[PDB]
């Protein structure tokens, strides 16, 4: 006889989502994305002075 | 004594007796999960 129950009273929290545009940092970044990165040999970036 | 038998046809099946209950919902009130899980039960008869 093995009963099987579930509580009413208390509820977990499983998963904490974490968003790195929620966080403070993302100031530092310019986060702009490739959906083809992979496909991609040497890229570069130029620079006036 | 006697030449022909009265023999069954049908295989038995099984009735589901007791089983884990495990839900979640992605977030409707606290109190929803609690009838959510009255839903599945219903399912099971």
């Amino acid at each position: 006889d093995v009963e099987f129950d579930a509580l009413l009273g208390s509820y977990c929290n499983t998963l904490s989502l974490v968003r790195f545009l929620e966080l403070g940092l993302s100031v530092a970044c310019v986060c702009t994305k490739f959906p083809e990165l992979a496909y991609m040999n040497e890229g570069r970036v130029q620079f006036e002075v | 004594e006697d030449t022909e038998a009265d023999v069954p046809v049908t295989y038995g099946e099984m009735v589901l007796n007791g089983a884990n209950l495990v839900t979640a919902l992605v977030m409707r009130s606290l109190d929803d999960v609690g009838r959510h899980l009255l839903e599945m039960q219903e399912e099971q008869l």
